[PDB]
């Protein structure tokens, strides 16, 4: 620090001892209000493609995990996004679309795709940001004598749009002459049956499939999926994050009666001085993590090369140890007898070399 | 089923101390503190609504400005709720509060609302608004007028959030705007995102069944918040409990 | 490709008894939705064996076919569709094939 090789006898400061983080907590408030996951893909009737069912997702907490451990998935393809990074992602509205196609057709539930059901019954544009998810479902969708419920539309005038549906019943006019409403040749019912049956191979056997669209617009995004919130530590320097506030320092126990409305405490400089627990309502008292200016207390290198080290301002606990108003004097040895001031420590304390003593 | 049956009358009265609300959810203990924001100014104009039903269209829609003070003398039961938007049809998106007796019901939608809107009691939202399509926003909690008792509300549309603050107080023969401090508590961030420039308030009326509604009156004051710059008293235990205006003299300034 | 799964679970490669009575003829049963069965009273012989590889070889051809319509799920003439599985009794009955397995 002197820039020198001989240091003469006094008190320097050299340095800045600061206490170094330990753990890091990031307690957040109580999960609640979980988005229906659970009433998606779980449901005891499913909807036909055509008229695929449309649930709008908002204002609620997004549980992937559970969509994750929800069964065993033929596809979890996820265009745009990461199938991870999910969670700590906040999207505006997520977009859930549930409906039974046969096990061939879940390649075309894809950007870019043709088809029956890609073209007539549901289209994803080329720019879908969202995941795609597909699972078998013999155990529910089939039965022996053939389950009719579930229905696809074959013929169209056009080329569906994205996300658009069509529910008409149209006869579907494919020659010249007009239908009339009734069925007829040339004239075709548009909507066929999955005529669902156990002992179908792979490709036909009923698969379910729910599509997750998520949308971003001008207003707050209010899906916002859980931030694991760790286990509380007190009285020791952690670095903490409460409810989006950083920081570093020590949680104590607090005396102060917030009122029920809120949430964090400024000093009179504005800094934070207290916060209330997410989980539990209790006030803590953040103090930040101890530093101090350390010196460094020598006599001339002609006589000793012994030194002795103040921390200002830190207790001796929280580091010949002998406890000052200046600080915590480490290498020193406090006598009860009084001299003349050689090396100023503070406070009424100097020190001296004899071994190297502190004395009022 | 809209049907014009509300007459309104106008006075103009004085503000005093009231509309002090917490700026933000941060706890300060016996300190000063000094903030800018969108404040109701100490002694302003403050239009005093009368509306009557007795047993045309004479209810016209308030702007909103910058936020709106609301205040009423009136029973938790006769003003219901608001309505806030801007063309306030059904090309828009709006914002209806309907308070009831067990639970309020904040919602956003695409309502086509009435020239006169009021609620009847069951309770029937048909001569508020003929359809509502569209509708983005849905938020149930438990209700904010509840039972001689001023009930007190600042609302406040700022990037996307409509900030709702409340305060109830038993005043006592007395003006219905008291002297004092009754410092507003937030009660609600709602996340909206809708534009709002004209907002009206919902009145209940009860069939007769005897003139086909009961003849009632309904008592509001309604002020306009402004951006002012005001230093807070925070006492020991943190509630505000006095307040100066930085801009209203230059004692006050002084004190600023 | 290798058999499915259904053609595992579905198909009856053995006598079943004499309460339910069937009918012995081997029969290689092209269901249809994807679903393809062998009818095979299979009994321990290097005949038997070298017919199952004669269905087998019909139940493949049947297998590669199933993409086309349903009006063309066939042979492209009567030939070609017990020719291919006697390719395989062919192939199957060599020296080389029983002693490699
Ligand atoms: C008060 O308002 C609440 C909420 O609008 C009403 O409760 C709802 O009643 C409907 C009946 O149409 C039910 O479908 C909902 O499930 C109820 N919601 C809740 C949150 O309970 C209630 O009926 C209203 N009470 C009166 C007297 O009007
Ligand atoms: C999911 O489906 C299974 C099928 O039987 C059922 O047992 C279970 O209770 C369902 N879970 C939920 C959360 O709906
Ligand atoms: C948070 O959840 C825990 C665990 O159920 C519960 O004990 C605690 O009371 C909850 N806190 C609040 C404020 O609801
Ligand atoms: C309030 O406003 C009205 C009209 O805007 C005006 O006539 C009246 O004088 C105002 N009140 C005061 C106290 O100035
Ligand atoms: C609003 O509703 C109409 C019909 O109800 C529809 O045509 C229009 O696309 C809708 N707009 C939005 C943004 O949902
Ligand atoms: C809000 O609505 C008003 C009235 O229609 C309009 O003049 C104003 O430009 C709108 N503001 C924005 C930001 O769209
Ligand atoms: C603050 O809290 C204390 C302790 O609960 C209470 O005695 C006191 O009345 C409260 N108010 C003021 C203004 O000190
Ligand atoms: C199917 O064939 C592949 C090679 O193409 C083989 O690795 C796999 O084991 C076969 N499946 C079974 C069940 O033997």
């Amino acid at each position: 620090t002197l820039k020198s090789f001989t240091v003469e006898k006094g008190i320097y400061q050299t340095s800045n001892f600061r206490v170094q983080p330990t753990e890091s907590i990031v307690r957040f408030p109580n999960i609640t209000n979980l988005c229906p996951f659970h009433e998606v893909f779980n449901a005891t009737t499913f909807a036909s493609v055509y008229a695929w069912n449309r649930k709008r997702i908002s204002n609620c907490v997004a549980d992937y995990s559970v969509i994750y451990n929800f069964a065993p998935f033929f596809a979890f393809k996820c265009y745009g996004v990461s199938p991870t990074k999910l969670n700590d992602l906040c999207f505006t509205n997520v977009y859930a679309d549930s409906f039974v196609i046969r096990g061939n057709e879940v390649s075309q539930i894809a950007p870019g795709q043709t088809g029956n059901i890609a073209d007539y019954n549901y289209k994803l544009p080329d720019d879908f940001t969202g995941c795609v998810i597909a699972w078998n479902s013999n155990k529910l969708d089939s039965k022996p004598s053939g389950n009719y419920n579930y229905l696809y539309r074959l013929f169209r005038k056009s080329k569906l749009k994205p996300f658009e549906r069509d529910i008409s019943t149209e006869i579907y006019q494919a020659g010249n002459k007009p239908c009339n409403g009734v069925a007829g040749p040339n004239c075709y019912s548009p909507l066929q049956s999955y005529g669902f049956r156990p002992t179908y191979g792979v490709g036909h056997q009923p698969y379910r499939v729910v599509v997750l669209s998520f949308e971003l617009l001008h207003a707050p995004a209010t899906v916002c999926g859980p931030k694991k919130s760790t286990n509380l530590v007190k009285n020791k320097c952690v670095n903490f994050n409460f409810n989006g506030l950083t920081g570093t320092g020590v949680l104590t126990e607090s005396n102060k009666k917030f009122l029920p409305f809120q949430q964090f405490g400024r000093d009179i400089a504005d800094t934070t001085d207290a916060v209330r627990d997410p989980q539990t309502l209790e006030i803590l008292d953040i103090t930040p993590c101890s530093f101090g200016g350390v010196s460094v207390i020598t006599p001339g290198t002609n006589t000793s090369n012994q030194v002795a080290v103040l921390y200002q301002g830190v207790n001796c606990t929280e580091v010949n140890v002998f406890q000052t108003r200046a600080g915590c004097l480490i290498g020193a040895e406090y006598v009860n007898n009084s001299y003349e001031c050689d090396i100023p420590i503070g406070a009424g304390i100097c020190a001296s070399y004899q071994s190297i003593i502190a004395y009022t | 089923q809209c049907v014009n049956l509300i007459t309104r009358t106008q006075s103009y009265t004085n503000s005093f101390t009231r509309g002090v609300y917490y700026p933000d959810k941060v706890f300060r203990s016996s300190v000063l503190h000094s903030t800018q924001d969108l404040f109701l100014p100490f002694f302003s104009n403050v239009t005093w609504f009368h509306a009557i039903h007795v047993s045309r269209f004479d209810n016209p829609a308030l702007p909103f400005n910058d936020g709106v003070y609301f205040a009423s003398t009136e029973k938790s039961n006769i003003i219901r709720g608001w309505i806030f938007g801007t063309t306030l049809d059904s090309k828009t998106q709006s914002l209806l509060i309907v308070n009831n007796a067990t639970n309020v019901v904040i919602k956003v939608c695409e309502f086509q609302f009435c020239n006169d809107p009021f609620l009847d009691v069951m309770e029937s939202e048909f001569r508020v608004y003929s359809s509502a399509n569209n509708c983005t926003f849905e938020y149930v909690s438990q209700p904010f007028l509840m039972d001689k008792n001023l009930r007190e509300f600042v609302f406040k549309n700022i990037d996307g959030y409509f900030k709702i603050y409340s305060k109830h107080t038993p005043i006592n023969l007395e003006r219905d705007l008291p002297q004092g401090f009754s410092a507003l508590e937030p009660l609600v961030d709602l996340p909206i995102g809708i534009n709002i420039t004209r907002f009206q308030t919902l009145l209940a009326l009860h069939r007769s069944y005897l003139s086909g509604w009961t003849a009632g009156a309904a008592a509001y004051y309604v002020g306009y918040l402004q951006p002012r710059t005001f230093l807070l008293k925070y006492n020991e235990n943190g509630t505000i409990t006095d307040a100066v205006d930085c801009a209203l003299d230059p004692l006050s300034e002084t004190k600023c | 490709p290798n058999m499915t799964q259904g053609f595992w679970e579905n198909s009856m490669l053995t006598d079943p008894g004499n309460v339910q009575k069937a009918v012995c003829h081997p029969t290689a049963w092209d269901l249809g939705k994807g679903d393809f069965r062998i009818l095979m009273c299979t009994k321990v012989t290097m005949d038997d064996f070298l017919t199952a590889h004669h269905e087998m070889g019909h139940i493949q051809y049947d297998m590669a076919y199933a993409a086309q319509p349903f009006l063309l799920r066939n042979g492209a003439n009567e030939g070609f569709h017990e020719a291919v599985g006697e390719i395989m009794s062919l192939s199957a009955a060599t020296p080389k094939h029983l002693k490699s397995i």
